[PDB]
């Protein structure tokens, strides 16, 4: 007879550059209304139960059948997308819930210069920054060009991955000619940042 | 093989439409080459979506719409109410987003509202009043005061006029002549529109005005002293003599008390036969719930004859 919401969707919600954001709207009876997502900005429709209206193929609705939930999925965010986005329901009058998007840019350093030359025989150092972030990293990949690198695929690596300090030091001992490439280092809840090596001898 | 899509436009800007209260009004949006895409209609104050297309997504359901040749695409209120004026917006999901505006306004017949609205003023006379009078309607309803039967109503600068505009009629020190009906009409060129009759009672003291001060009569013919009263409440009128004793009604005195419209009262006391103990000064009294007044009327004898030796 009557519908309402859910209370525990957490209307702040923080994304980051890339990935993809989610705006969970949980509305309890809903009956033969339908939900939709609105940018309170300048009043734009972005989805309509299940189907998109935008025509921004970014913005896509997400609900499996028979659930509460009517997730508003944004891919590839960017920072003008940070702003408010209301939760409709087609009631008379309409019952809102405005949820507020703030996505941020999190960039990934590697101490150092980007490009390292260093003579055979002498170590390798590469230590990754990921401060950006607003929740610390999940995980941290280390990239060898294009395969992820593995501390046992290779005598002399040295792994230290914290996310207390978002940090993570891969360390190679006694570089060999086999060893140039781009290092990448790629945080979950961040960009990539990579840094070339070259040797001698 | 595929073609290729058009870029749809608004053929022209939505047109404002006002409609009365409680009939239907009919927000319609033009497009060109809309193709693909699709057209909708959405509150603006209140956010709230309306129309996608043919589907008609509120709940409301007053709210209907439908397309010519997906050119013409109008949205149908029912039951307009007051609430439903405002902004609404047509929207096309073209990239980047276009929409329009256009403004419904619902007019209303103006409706005198009796809390804000004066009753039946009692004011005593020299202090200050405002007669008020309040009303609604679409558009702001005028309030134009008129003094019932014709009587003019004077400004603050002394010119006197027949209507006068403005919710307030301030009327700084009362008077006597104030007293009456007024009128109050609100007008908006919505009919009909209406009046409310509003009283203006003053109250003042008694006002006495002797006709004649000094009266010379003869022994043994008759004579009558006269006074007229104004004041309202109503008043009682009677006679005393010299220090303030009641005319006694049995005997010479008679009285007869009329009242002649305008509050006014008429008071005689006929005394005859006149002897010497019925001549001196007399008063005529007049008092209501405010106080009392008196005017003085001296009886001398005058001979029958004088002889000029
Ligand atoms: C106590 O005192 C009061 C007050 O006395 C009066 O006031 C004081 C201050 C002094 O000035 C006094 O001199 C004065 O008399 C006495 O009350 C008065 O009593 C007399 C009679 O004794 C009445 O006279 C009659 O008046 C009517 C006309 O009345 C209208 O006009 C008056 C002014 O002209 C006005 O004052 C009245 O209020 C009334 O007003 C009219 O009202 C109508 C309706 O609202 C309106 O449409 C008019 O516009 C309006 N007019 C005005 C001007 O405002 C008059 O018609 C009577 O004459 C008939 O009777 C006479 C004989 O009695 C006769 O000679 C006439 O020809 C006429 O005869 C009639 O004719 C018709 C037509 O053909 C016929 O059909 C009838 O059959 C015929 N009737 C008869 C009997 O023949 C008469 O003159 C005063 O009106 C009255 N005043 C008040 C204020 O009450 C009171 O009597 C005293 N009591 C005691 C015990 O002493
Ligand atoms: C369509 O209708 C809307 C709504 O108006 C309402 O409906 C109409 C059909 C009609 O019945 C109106 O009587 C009724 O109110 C119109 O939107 C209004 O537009 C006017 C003019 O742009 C606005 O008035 C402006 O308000 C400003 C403050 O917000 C004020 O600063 C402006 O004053 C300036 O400009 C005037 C000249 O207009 C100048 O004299 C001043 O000195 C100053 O420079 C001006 O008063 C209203 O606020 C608008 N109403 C709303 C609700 O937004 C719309 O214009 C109309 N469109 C067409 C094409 O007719
Ligand atoms: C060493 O490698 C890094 C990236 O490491 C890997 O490279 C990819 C080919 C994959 O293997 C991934 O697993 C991983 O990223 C190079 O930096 C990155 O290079 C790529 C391609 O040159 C950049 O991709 C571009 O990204 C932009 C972003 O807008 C797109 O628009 C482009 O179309 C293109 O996809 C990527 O941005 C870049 N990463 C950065 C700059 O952080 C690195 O360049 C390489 N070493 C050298 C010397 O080039
Ligand atoms: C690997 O290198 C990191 C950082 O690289 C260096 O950092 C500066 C000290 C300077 O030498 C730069 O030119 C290099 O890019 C080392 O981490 C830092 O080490 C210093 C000294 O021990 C310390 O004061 C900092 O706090 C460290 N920073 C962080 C983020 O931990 C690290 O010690 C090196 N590891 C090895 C095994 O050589
Ligand atoms: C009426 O006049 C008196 C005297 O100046 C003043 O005290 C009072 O406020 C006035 N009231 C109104 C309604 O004007």
């Amino acid at each position: 007879s009557q519908p309402y919401f859910d209370n525990s969707s957490r209307r702040e919600v923080t994304a980051t550059v890339g990935q993809a954001a989610l705006l969970h709207c949980r509305v309890r009876n809903l009956g033969d209304r339908a939900v939709s997502w609105i940018r309170k900005r300048d009043l734009h429709i972005l989805t309509v139960g299940i189907l998109t209206y935008t025509n921004d193929q970014r913005f896509q609705s997400l609900h499996s059948e028979g659930s509460d939930e009517w997730t508003l999925r944004i891919s590839s965010p960017q920072p003008r997308d940070s702003g408010t986005y209301e939760c409709q329901v087609s009631t008379e009058p309409k019952i809102s819930q405005g949820f507020r998007l703030n996505v941020v840019v999190s960039r990934a350093k590697i101490l150092g210069n980007a490009e390292l030359f260093i003579k055979s025989g002498s170590d390798i150092n590469l230590t990754c920054l990921a401060m950006q972030s607003p929740v610390p990293p999940s995980f941290i990949y280390w990239y060898k060009g294009k395969r992820v690198m593995n501390y046992s695929q290779r005598g002399g690596i040295n792994v230290i991955t914290e996310r207390s300090t978002r940090t993570s030091k891969l360390l190679i001992a006694k570089a060999t000619p086999a060893d140039s490439g781009n290092y990448t280092c790629s945080p979950s809840s961040s960009d990539s940042a990579s840094v070339v090596v070259h040797v001698i001898n | 093989p595929a073609e290729v899509i058009v870029d749809p436009k608004f053929s022209s800007p939505i047109v404002n439409m006002t409609a009365p209260v409680g009939r239907d009004a009919f927000l319609t949006c033009v497009v060109q080459d809309l193709g693909p895409y699709k057209v909708a209609w959405l509150r603006v104050d209140t956010q709230t979506i309306l129309t996608i297309q043919n589907h008609v997504i509120t709940k409301n359901q007053r709210i209907g719409i439908a397309n010519s040749e997906h050119k013409t695409w109008t949205m149908r209120i029912k039951d307009i109410k007051e609430s439903d004026k405002g902004w609404y917006m047509c929207q096309i999901n073209t990239d980047p987003m276009k929409s329009q505006m256009g403004y419904l306004d619902v007019v209303v017949p103006p409706d005198i509202l009796d809390y804000p609205t004066s009753t039946d003023m009692v004011v005593r006379e020299g202090s200050n009043v405002t007669l008020k009078c309040a009303a609604t309607g679409s558009p702001e309803p005028t309030i134009t005061w008129r003094r019932e039967s014709g009587v003019p109503i004077e400004l603050a600068t002394g010119e006197e006029v027949m209507s006068i505009e403005g919710t307030d009629l301030v009327i700084p020190n009362v008077r006597r002549h104030h007293m009456g009906a007024y009128l109050c009409i609100a007008s908006n060129g919505v009919p009909p529109s209406v009046s409310k009759r509003i009283t203006l009672v003053v109250h003042f003291p008694p006002m006495i005005t002797v006709q004649n001060q000094l009266i010379g009569a003869v022994e043994g013919k008759g004579v009558t002293l006269d006074c007229e009263s104004e004041a309202y409440p109503k008043s009682i009128n009677y006679w005393t003599r010299e220090r303030g004793e009641i005319v006694p009604p049995g005997g010479k005195y008679s009285a007869n008390v009329t009242e002649i419209g305008g509050y006014r009262n008429s008071m005689r006391l006929h005394i005859n036969p006149l002897t010497q103990a019925e001549f001196g000064s007399y008063r005529c009294v007049a008092k209501n719930s405010l106080g009392d007044t008196d005017g003085t009327i001296k009886l001398y004898r005058i001979p029958h004859h004088h002889h000029h030796h």
